[PDB]
């Protein structure tokens, strides 16, 4: 099982084996450097005799055409167990933190699994409690479902996404387990480990129950291509035990783009706009995987990036086909001090309907966003009319529309040590009673400031009578 | 005996070496060997010389070079005929509902040539879809292929399920095929249907996005083989011989996806956006074999409904604009309407029914044509919405006319309308009957009309049925039993 | 006056669309003259 | 001959013959299936030793490389004659209807004939006599001339051609040729049959007066693409005899697009617009054969679809480079009960010029234009202001306007059976008089009706009287 290599051009590597010992399709390779470590390429195509093509995973810029090759026989083997836990690791699951490296006694399982079949997939969809208001109420996420981010910088998708690993942990067992796929290395490393070290919840840090896997732009595009399903094989584990579990896939074009790049360095010809062949197999073969079982469920909660702004692109459209719901951070919002900046419009779910949610949370979130669904388009009438002193009804439907943004606002159990504030928990069925509640009319006759950041209307109303 | 070595394997394709006898388009074996219990079957599409590059069905991660091959002399079959109705099966037949074996008897090939030119009729039978809109403004017959072609998340698959849905009696063996789709959507798509009942006359094909190309490249050919059996010699359901069926390809988008896949990882050359030349001979093979059979050859029939992702409303994109051709109608669903309130989002402007009102009930197509008119012109005069206080009496009436309509065609999820209901609904709102009702409650007032209907007056709506095909529909006393419930509900009820 | 205005600012606007779709169409076809060079040049 | 196939890619195929007897360009090679039918392959190349690329035209499903193939020494051969009269074939010749098979005694041509020489064309352009007021009035065709119509189907196009049949075989000798290229095996073939098959004409029916040849879109992209030549092959014998004939092609575009499958499926370089490099060889090849020569003249209307009504789209413009007279039927002048919905503004023809139709044809057609012009631009002014604000001597011509496109309805010879009004032939000279004199002053007391469905002016005059 030790050939030689022939080609490297690259980040793709020609190795040439015996006869009767070829490697698998996707197995590794496992190049030994001459300074002690290996370089572990991935096996891509079969072909000729005995020879193999496979992608570097490395920089290989230091490799001649004779260098020896040591077949492993199973797939990128990755560490997975509550040893996994709290830790960080690159695409081949070697820890890149600055604790020791993981010990022989636990599991390694391979990187590539089949998804769960047919006969296991939960027959009705089943909302995910997350607790925060404006997410569960007009963009809920379903248990083993995906969802997106549509936000830059600055509007706190850090602070939601430690809220949702924070509340999942509490709520449930909630294992949540970190894929950054093709991320900067400065927003996805050191801007996370930090901003999720310093927060705390039930003095236990965020970190420590979250799993970070990391292939960042500056590795290779097998690197990135492979970290997604690093993150899937650790986060399966936790599924197979039987907790439920809280994926986030940080650019998850970043995944496509890698595989593009993958395909173009080994010779496929291009699809669509350069993009690979297997565009929607690849897919597949990653987002199936992120399901709910009888048994377990895996959540997913992934960031987006379009290039440019065109959503005809072909990698937006084969990510948006594989969503349950899109929640859309806003740069207006979170300049208005109300920290989630979850949108009330252009963040849908496919769960929102009488049949899964119910007929009181469909009827209560399309009373609201139905005085947000003009996004008040009352203002320009406003801005060019003074109010024209007097707007009838338009004058309570402006004041209870600014109650509901006001009142979408949560209080962060993350943030609390920053802002010095308790968080507040809130299930679906508050959340669908206080806006009923709200929208019948007992907000009225408080001003406003009292909906700003609170939990529940019980919690204004106690605010209030105080 | 003649069988071939793998001798290269790519990313689910092998090379196969010299196997020759092979059929261009047999479904090669891969023997079992050591550490593989079980054989996984190849579609042999490329019969080159000296290679045979075959596409894998399976799993491609198990196949390496050296493995031997046994070219079973089947062409690509699946099990059809009543065992079928209510089951899971892949494109191979082979079921995944995990509730037994199929029971079968015949196994009808897949990719067999269309029916021909003298086999079929004209479309004239109506296929019910419980839409309003849909069954009012673009009516579909059994023997129609329209396609509901749309933009991302806004309901075609939700239109589909509900025409499935509707044929609990309608004498339909409902077929689908979920090309590409998720495997928790058409988990739910089976949930639906058995939570309804409608899982004893469906068979639901699925090849899902996790799936090897092969199987999402097959899945619409072996779900028109499935119906192709009922249109011929038919099954028995509720005791009746019937020989109609509906088929709903629920991604021809994601088919022509995959046939791209296929085709470049086969090295074919490729076309615009990449396709490779006979996608639209690959579509119109698959869609042309739904026709509308004579008294001659049977009878029977198979309504096929394509779906279409666009994206940004691209019409003229490749795999659109060949199926918008190939198709004779078209349903599309713009994302402006489904995101403005509008949940059933029919562009009734551009969508259109080459067939006409041949196929409708003689009642809907005396019913509807106002109806039509109507919201044409209203559709004319949209940009003086707005301008409503500063406009003609005429041109005003004819405004909150087209609103009221428009909020009539409005309906729920998994809420089909039965013929007789729709057709009542629609002479009411066609008459001037509905004009004192306020817009924003004709949705509230047609569902008590229909609860009113279905509990206090079952004989107008047992009449409105029973002669829904005479020529002259209003002549009989059906007219006035009609007039006295409208005006007995109005009067009851107030809004 | 101003229905003779808004009739000329209507006739202009027009007129701007027919120009608009006139050169959508070029950019529309030279789009796909592009990509049907980089996927024929990628065969090769 | 008797080769064996090489290889089946697709329906492309590469059959391997010994070192002569190679068969030549579009030779048409014969596979035999196991049983008296047959699989036809049009002969495309000719590659290295032997090996010819050809496309399938047909089901290549169950083929096998090594099987025998036979060439035919010659062109896909076609049926012509009086036999081809009233029977439906697909692009190989044999016949799709149930009657049977033509048999050995008809004369079978090659596909691939050649265009008329030099010499043989005319060199005068003479108008071709349709009957059709407004077709011989606005739109004149020309004999030997390429015609395209502009519609949706839905407008009674079916009807115009059934009437343009009728017309030429109860004034002229009288055969017509109906190529439908990709038209659809329901919609576009049993819906034709029916309505050729009932609409009669002098105890003959329209279907007993053509031969209809449907290449449909099930079939490969090589019958689609060799259906029009099979249908000019057919043609062409009667236009041997010295008779006119009017040749019907269905959406010429699919004609265009069936040469750009073969083109991509054969791997040649990708036109502007992915067209088949050969777009202009192609479509010279068709419709150079459709000419007026001097013993026959072939007379062609040719429906065509306008991808994303992109005119400048090279598909349109290779068809419009050799067209003479264009149709456009629109849907809101339909929308009203005028069968003949033909928008005079937006056709012309090339043939409308004084040195051919006379001075007093063209001079009548243009003011009819300018009248309908005037008509259509005070559109706008009749629907905002009313007929009242509209000047005098702008009046007068609105109402002749109008009653000049009540006008151009006319009863037709095939649709007596469902209208209950007899057909109606109309010279153009007659037509030309006749709206002569309702330009300059006759028939102004007249209403806008008595004009509808009637034929020449002392017709309406006649209708007025009584
Ligand atoms: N008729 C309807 N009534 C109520 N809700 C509807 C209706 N049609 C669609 N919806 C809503 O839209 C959501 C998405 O609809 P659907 O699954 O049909 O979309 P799609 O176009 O098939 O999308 P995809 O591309 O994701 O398959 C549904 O989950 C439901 O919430
Ligand atoms: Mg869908």
């Amino acid at each position: 099982a030790k050939g030689v290599i022939q080609e490297i051009i690259g980040v793709v590597i020609r190795a040439k084996f015996p006869e009767d010992e070829v490697p698998e399709i996707y197995n590794a390779i496992e190049i030994p450097l001459g300074n002690g470590d290996r370089l572990v390429c991935e096996v891509q195509q079969q072909l000729g005799n005995g020879v193999v093509k496979a992608v570097a995973m490395g920089s290989t810029d230091g490799l001649r055409r004779g260098l020896e090759v040591i077949d492993t026989g199973r797939p990128i083997a990755v560490p997975v167990g509550p040893a996994t836990l709290g830790r960080v690791f690159n695409v081949l699951g070697d820890p890149i933190d600055g604790m020791g490296p993981i010990g022989p006694e636990v599991e390694r399982r391979p990187i590539h699994r089949d998804p769960p079949s047919f006969e296991e997939q939960n027959t009705q969809a089943q909302i995910f409690e997350t607790g925060i208001k404006v997410i569960d109420l007009i963009a809920p996420f379903t248990r083993g479902g995906k969802t997106a981010i549509f936000g830059g910088a600055g509007v706190g998708k850090t602070v939601v996404i430690q809220e949702l690993i924070a509340n999942i942990a509490k709520e449930q067992s909630g294992f949540s387990v970190f894929a950054g796929v093709g991320e900067r290395s400065r927003e996805g490393n050191d801007l996370i480990h930090e901003m999720k070290e310093a927060r705390i919840d039930e003095n236990t840090t965020v970190f420590d129950k979250t799993v970070m896997v990391f292939g960042q732009m500056n590795e290779p595009p097998g690197a990135r291509l492979r970290v997604g399903l690093t993150a899937l094989t650790m986060a399966e584990y936790f599924r197979d035990e039987g907790r439920d579990i809280l994926l986030f896939i940080d650019n998850i074009f970043r995944f496509v783009q890698a595989g593009s790049e993958v395909s173009s360095l080994l010779g496929r010809m291009p699809s669509q706009v350069g993009y690979q062949p297997t565009l929607g197999t690849e897919m597949g073969e990653l987002q199936e995987r992120i399901t709910s079982t009888k048994r377990g469920s895996i959540t997913s909660m992934q960031a987006v990036y379009v290039p440019a702004d065109d959503y005809t692109d072909p990698a937006p459209a084969t990510v948006f086909s594989h969503l349950d719901a899109t929640i859309s951070l806003e740069r207006s919002i979170a300049e208005r001090a109300i920290f989630p900046a979850v949108d009330p419009l252009a963040s849908t779910s496919r769960i929102l309907d009488p049949n899964i949610v119910g007929e009181e949370h469909y009827r209560v979130a399309q009373e609201v966003k139905r005085v947000l669904q003009r996004y008040k388009d009352l203002k320009d009438i406003i801005a060019i009319l003074g109010m024209e002193e007097l707007s009838d009804e338009d004058k309570l439907t402006v004041q209870r529309a600014r109650k509901i943004e006001l009142f979408f606002s949560q209080p962060f159990t993350v943030a609390q040590q920053f802002t010095g504030r308790p968080g507040k928990y809130v299930p679906v069925k508050k959340t669908v009673e206080s806006f009923a509640r709200l929208l019948n009319g007992e907000g009225d006759h408080i001003p406003e400031s009292f909906f700003y950041m609170q939990g529940d209307f019980d919690d204004v109303l106690a605010a209030y009578e105080a | 005996v003649n069988v071939g070595t793998v001798i290269a394997v790519g990313d689910g394709v092998a090379r196969l070496s010299g196997l020759d006898q092979v059929v261009a388009s047999e479904i090669v074996e891969f023997p079992p060997k050591a550490g593989r219990n079980e054989s996984i079957y190849g579609i042999a599409l490329n019969l080159e010389q000296d290679s045979v590059a075959a596409i894998i069905l399976g799993d491609d991660e198990t196949i390496e070079e050296g493995d031997m091959v046994t070219s079973t002399g089947r062409v690509i079959s699946v099990p059809v005929g009543q065992g079928l109705l209510g089951r899971v099966v892949n494109p191979l037949g082979q079921p995944i509902d995990g509730k037994g074996p199929i029971v079968y008897e015949k196994t009808r090939p897949i990719e067999r040539i269309a029916p021909g030119v003298i086999t079929r009729k004209s479309v004239d039978t109506p296929v019910q879809t419980g839409i309003i809109a849909i069954d009012a403004l673009i009516p579909i017959g059994r023997g129609q292929r329209e396609l509901i072609i749309g933009d991302r998340q806004t309901g075609k698959t939700a239109v589909a399920i509900d025409t499935i849905l509707n044929q609990k009696g309608q004498g339909m063996v409902c077929i689908y095929v979920a090309i590409g789709q998720r495997r928790a959507q058409v988990a739910q798509v089976v949930g639906t249907l058995e939570r309804f009942g409608a899982m004893e006359y469906t068979i639901v094909v699925s090849a899902t996005a996790s799936e090897s190309a092969a199987l999402q490249y097959i899945a619409p050919y072996a779900g028109c083989a499935m119906g192709e059996e009922i249109m011929e010699n038919g099954v028995m359901l509720n005791g009746q011989l019937v020989k109609d069926a509906l088929i709903v390809y629920d991604d021809l988008s994601k088919h022509a996806v995959a046939y791209r896949q296929v085709s470049l990882l086969l090295r074919r050359p490729p076309g615009r956006e990449a396709y490779p030349g006979d996608v639209f001979y690959l579509h119109s093979r698959l869609l042309e074999r739904a026709a509308r059979l004579n008294e001659e050859y049977g009878g029977g029939s198979l309504t096929a409904l394509p779906v279409i992702e666009t994206q940004a409303n691209d019409v003229s994109a490749y795999i659109p604009t060949n199926v918008i051709s190939i198709t004779d109608g078209q349903i599309y669903l713009e994302s402006d309407l489904f995101n403005a309130g509008q949940r059933p989002a029919l562009n009734v402007g551009i969508s259109v029914s080459r067939v006409g009102g041949a196929a409708q009930t003689r009642a809907m197509r005396a019913v509807a044509g106002k109806l039509k008119g109507e919201l044409a012109q209203f559709r004319d005069l949209a940009a003086f919405a707005q301008f409503a206080s500063d406009l003609d009496a005429t041109t005003k009436a004819q405004i909150e006319r087209g609103q009221r309509l428009q909020e009539l065609l409005k309906q729920p999820q998994y809420q089909p309308l039965p013929v007789e209901d729709q057709v009542a609904v629609l002479y009411a709102a066609t008459n001037n009957y509905l004009d004192d009702v306020p817009v924003p409650l004709i949705t509230k007032w047609r569902d008590d009309f229909l609860a009113f209907l279905r509990t206090a007056h079952p004989e107008v709506r047992k009449l409105i049925y029973d002669n829904r095909l005479d020529r002259k529909f209003p002549t009989p006393e059906v007219k006035e039993a009609l007039e006295a419930a409208i005006k007995e509900f109005k009067a009851t009820s107030n809004y | 006056a101003r229905m003779v205005a808004m009739r000329n600012a209507t006739n202009n606007a027009k007129d701007l669309v027919r120009d608009l779709t006139l050169s959508f169409n070029k950019a529309r076809q030279a789009a796909i003259t592009k990509e049907v060079s980089e996927i024929a040049s990628g065969a090769a």
